[PDB]
C-alpha cells in the first residue's frame, strides 16, 4: 500500500458534482483507479480495494487516500498529481512488536437485532460503555489501542440517481485517536491493509500509525 | 535613582486574569499572539501584599458615606443623624456643588460617582470632624435641601493623607486637584516570551440526581486557558517616592517591601480551580542613575519551542543586557538571582545567593 | 498556614477524562503536548471520597424542586400540594421574584436555572419549613399566580448550611450572595512530565489554606480532620494504584508549586519515574536555597533507591507522612 493526500472540489459553481452526495464522492474515489482487482472469500475482510479519511468538510472536502492502485489526478483537482503521493511499507523497521506507534482509527460500532415489521436490521448502538468492548473484541491480539467513544450524530448518504447505487440512510462513525501498542506485527499489518469494518467505501476502516 | 526589576516567571496551565469574555488577555507582539497579565492585576496583588505586611489598608472605595455613617453610629449618633452627617462631609468639599453623587434610589446611602483611595485612619478622622459638629449637622438635616457646614480646609487636609500604596501607586481625584498624588512606580504588562495559542477547555457540571434516559449532565461550558513563561518588569522612581513619603528611611522600607512583594505575589484570578503559585525563575534588579530601561525588545522575536523556554529566555535576556550595556554605557548597579545553576549570567552583575539577599543589597546600594 | 502537596503518579494506558470529542485533554507546555486531567475531575473524585467516608452527601444538583416535593410526599402531602409547596419554598427567596427557573415542561417539575450545592439535611430542613405552613401553601395554590409566603429568613439560613466539601471547595450562588462561601483548597491540573501526543506519569499539586478553612468551619479539630481526610483522598482516589512520589510541605508565607521544574519535557526510551523524582528533588533544592524560609517538609516514596535530601525527612508510609504533617500544622 501507499499514501496520498487529495482535495476534491465541486465541478461547477452550482454544486452539480461531486460533494452534493456521498455516492458521487466514492464514485470520484473509484474513477481515479481504472484497473481494479477483486478477490473474495466466504466472509473475511475485503482487500480490493481503497481506503480514505475525511479530515474536514468545510473546503469542499479534505481527504487522504491510502491504497494499492496509483491515484491519478482528474478534472477539477489539485494543481498537481497529489496533493501528495509516496509509497509506504508496513515492513519499515518491521514496525517492531512491543514498541508503541500512534494511530487514528475510524469506526462504526454496531450490534444487529431483530426489529418488528422486519427484515432484521443492524443498529449503531451496542449507561456504562459497550463500544470499548465491541472494538477491542474485534481488535484481536494485534496492536491494542484505546477507545474514544462519542455520543453524537450523524452521517447521511443519498443517491444521485445511478442504478446499483445505495440510496438514503444514516450511519454514525466514531473517531478513535491514540497510540497503538503492537502485540502482533503481521496481524496489525494485514488488518490495516484490509480495512477495519464494513462499508470501506464510506470512510470507515482506515488506520494510520506514527512513531514515538 | 531608578530601581528597575526584571523577572522571568513561568506560569503553568491556568488563566490568571481573563478578558471580558473568559479568554486570557493577549498581545500581538513581534507578530505573534502572546497571553498577558494586565498591569493593574499585579499592581492589585502587590498592593494588597505590601499593605498586608505594612498594615495600612489603603482602601479604594466609593461608599465612603456608608463607612462615615457607620463610624458615627458606632459613636452614638442615630441612623438618620449619622447618614445626614456623612452626606455633609461629602457635600462640604466639592467645589461649586459638592461631590457629585450617582442618582440614589434605595434605602442605603448614596455612592460617590468618583472612586476615593484612602487609608482607614483617614475615614476615622473624617468621622471625628463630623462628630465635633453634631448640632450643626442636625440643623442642616432639619432643612429640605441642606448644604455644607463643615470646615472644608481640615477635612480637605484629611483627604490628602498619603499612605504606602498611595505613595508608590499614586492617586487621582478630579473634584479635588489638591489631593492628587503622583505615582512613583512604573508597572509594566507581563507578556509571554513565546507565542502561545489559547486552548479552549471544555468542562461540564454533573448533577447528583440522575434520571433514566439521560446520563444527567447539569451544565456545560468552555473556559479558555493558556500556559507559558511570562516576562515581567517594573521601575521604582526613588526620587518621587522620597518626595511622597518625605522621609528616606520609611521610603527605604516601602521600596524594599515593594520589591519583595513584586517577586512573591501572584494574582488570584481563577486560581482556586488551578493553582499557579510560582516564583520567578530569574530575578534581575538593577539600579540606574540616568533613566529606567526595559528589556522588552529582547523578546520581540518570538521563541520557537519543542524544547524548554526557561534556559533560552534566560540566556537571551543575558545577551541583550550585555550588548545593550555596551551600547548605552552607564554607571549602574546590577544583581541577579536564578533558579538554574547551569549557565553563568555575566552581564547581570554579581549573582547573589537568594531573592531577599539580592533585594537587601540592592535597596541598600540604591542610596 | 498553607499545606502544599506534590505527587508523581503513573497512570496506565487508559483515558481518564476525555475531551469534547473523545480525545484526552492536552496542554501545550514547553512547546510539547501533554495529556492532562482537569482539576474539576479530581476535585469531584476527591469530594466523593471525603463525603464517602464522612457521609455528608453534599449533593450538587438542579432538581431541588423534585426532591423537596419528594420529602413533602413522604410526610403526607399530596402530589399537587407537595409540588406547589416546593415551588413556594423556591419562589420566596430572592430578587423580587424567587429563584429563576428553566423553561418549564408540561408535566415534569422544573429545575432551577442556577445550580445548588447542599447536604441532605439541608433539603430535609427546607421541607420541614415548608410543612409548618400547610394552610398557607394550600391557600396560595388556590390562586393562578402565587407569590412568596415562606419565611425567607430561616430558609435562607438553611441554604447557608455548610459541609466538609462546602468548606473546602466553596460554594457560589448568584441569587443568594449571603450563602456564598469561598473555597480554601487550590487544586491544580495534572499534566504529564513528558510529551505524549494513553499512559504516562502525571504530576499533581494542591494547596490547602488552613487559615480560611478554619475560618469557614469555625472549629479547629474539624478543620484538622477535614484536611487529613482531604490529603488521604487526594492520594487514594483515581477517576473512572498509588503515586510513586508524595511530598507534603507546610509553608507559613505563601504556597508554591513545582510545575516549572517539569517545563522542559523529559526525553525517554528509559524510565521516567526516577528521572522525575531526582529532577523534582533538584528543583526543590535550588528553589529552597534561593527562597529561604522556615518551613516543614516531608515526603514518602515507594522506592528506597535514591535519597531525596531537599524534600525533608523521609517518612515510611503515606498515612504516617500525612499524620505527622497534619499534626505539625
Amino acid at each position: 500500500t501507499w499514501l496520498t493526500k487529495i482535495v476534491p472540489d465541486l465541478r461547477y459553481r452550482q454544486t452539480r458534482a461531486d460533494f452534493r452526495t456521498a455516492g458521487n464522492l466514492h464514485r470520484k474515489l473509484i474513477r481515479l483507479s481504472s484497473d481494479l482487482g477483486e478477490e473474495r472469500i466466504a466472509n473475511p475482510r475485503q482487500q480490493s480495494g481503497l481506503l480514505f479519511r475525511i479530515e474536514e468538510t468545510r473546503n469542499e472536502l479534505y481527504l487522504l487516500v491510502q491504497s494499492h492502485s496509483p491515484l491519478r489526478v482528474d478534472r477539477l483537482g489539485p494543481g498537481y498529481h497529489g496533493v501528495q503521493m509516496r509509497n509506504l511499507d508496513p515492513f519499515l523497521a518491521r514496525l517492531d512488536k512491543g514498541s508503541r506507534v500512534r494511530y487514528r482509527i475510524v469506526a462504526s460500532p454496531t450490534k444487529r437485532l431483530g426489529r418488528s415489521e422486519n427484515n432484521t436490521q443492524r443498529l449503531g448502538l451496542k449507561r456504562g460503555a459497550a463500544a470499548e468492548e465491541w472494538w477491542h473484541s474485534r481488535a484481536a491480539a494485534n496492536g491494542l489501542e484505546l477507545l474514544s467513544t462519542y455520543a453524537q450524530t450523524l452521517d447521511d448518504v443519498r443517491d444521485p440517481g445511478t442504478a446499483d447505487r445505495s440510496r438514503k440512510i444514516r450511519h454514525p462513525a466514531v473517531r478513535f485517536d491514540g497510540e497503538a501498542v503492537i502485540s502482533d506485527v503481521d496481524a496489525v499489518r494485514h488488518a490495516v491493509l484490509n480495512g477495519i469494518g464494513r462499508g470501506k467505501s464510506y470512510g470507515c476502516g482506515l488506520l494510520s500509525l506514527a512513531l514515538i | 535613582t531608578f530601581v528597575d526589576i526584571h523577572a522571568i516567571q513561568t506560569l503553568p496551565y491556568s488563566n490568571i486574569n481573563r478578558d471580558d469574555l473568559g479568554s486570557p488577555k493577549t498581545v500581538v507582539y513581534g507578530g505573534k499572539e502572546r497571553t498577558r497579565v494586565s498591569s493593574q492585576s499585579w499592581k492589585r496583588a502587590v498592593r494588597h501584599e505590601v499593605e498586608a505586611r505594612l498594615g495600612d489598608k489603603a482602601v479604594r472605595t466609593r461608599r465612603i458615606i456608608s463607612e462615615i455613617a457607620k463610624r458615627l453610629r458606632e459613636r452614638g449618633w442615630d441612623a438618620d443623624l449619622a447618614d445626614a452627617g456623612a452626606r455633609q462631609v461629602v457635600l462640604s468639599v466639592g467645589k461649586k456643588s459638592g461631590i457629585k453623587l450617582e442618582k440614589e434610589k434605595d434605602s442605603e446611602a448614596p455612592a460617590t460617582s468618583v472612586l476615593f483611595y484612602l487609608p482607614v485612619p483617614a475615614i476615622d478622622e473624617l468621622a471625628a470632624i463630623a462628630d465635633e459638629h453634631r448640632d450643626a449637622v442636625a440643623k442642616e438635616a432639619a432643612k429640605k435641601t441642606p448644604k455644607g457646614i463643615l470646615p472644608a480646609d481640615r477635612i480637605t487636609e484629611v483627604l490628602k493623607s498619603r499612605n504606602v500604596s498611595v505613595n508608590l501607586f499614586g492617586r487621582m481625584l478630579a473634584e479635588l486637584p489638591s489631593t492628587e498624588v503622583d505615582g512613583a512606580v512604573q508597572f509594566a504588562h507581563a507578556f509571554t516570551v513565546h507565542g502561545t495559542t489559547v486552548e479552549v477547555d471544555f468542562f461540564t457540571a454533573v448533577d447528583d440526581i440522575p434520571k433514566e434516559n439521560d446520563h444527567g449532565s447539569g451544565h456545560m461550558n468552555a473556559g479558555q486557558f493558556s500556559a507559558g513563561t511570562f516576562y515581567r518588569y517594573a521601575n521604582v522612581n526613588l526620587d518621587r517616592l522620597v518626595e511622597n513619603t518625605g522621609d528616606a528611611q520609611t521610603a527605604r522600607t516601602a521600596v524594599a517591601e515593594f520589591l519583595r512583594a513584586f517577586l512573591s505575589t501572584v494574582p488570584s484570578g481563577k486560581q482556586n480551580a488551578t493553582a499557579a503559585m510560582t516564583l520567578p525563575d530569574l530575578v534581575h534588579i538593577a539600579v540606574r542613575f540616568d533613566r529606567p530601561i526595559s528589556f522588552a525588545p529582547a523578546f520581540e522575536t518570538a521563541l520557537y519551542g519543542s524544547d524548554g523556554y526557561t534556559l533560552r529566555a534566560c540566556q537571551e535576556l543575558n545577551n541583550y543586557a550585555e550588548r545593550l550595556r555596551e551600547v548605552w554605557p552607564d554607571d549602574a548597579i546590577r544583581g541577579y538571582a536564578t533558579v538554574e545553576n547551569k549557565t553563568d549570567l555575566a552581564a547581570l552583575g554579581e549573582r547573589y545567593d537568594s531573592y531577599p539577599a539580592l533585594i537587601d543589597a540592592m535597596v541598600a546600594a540604591a542610596f
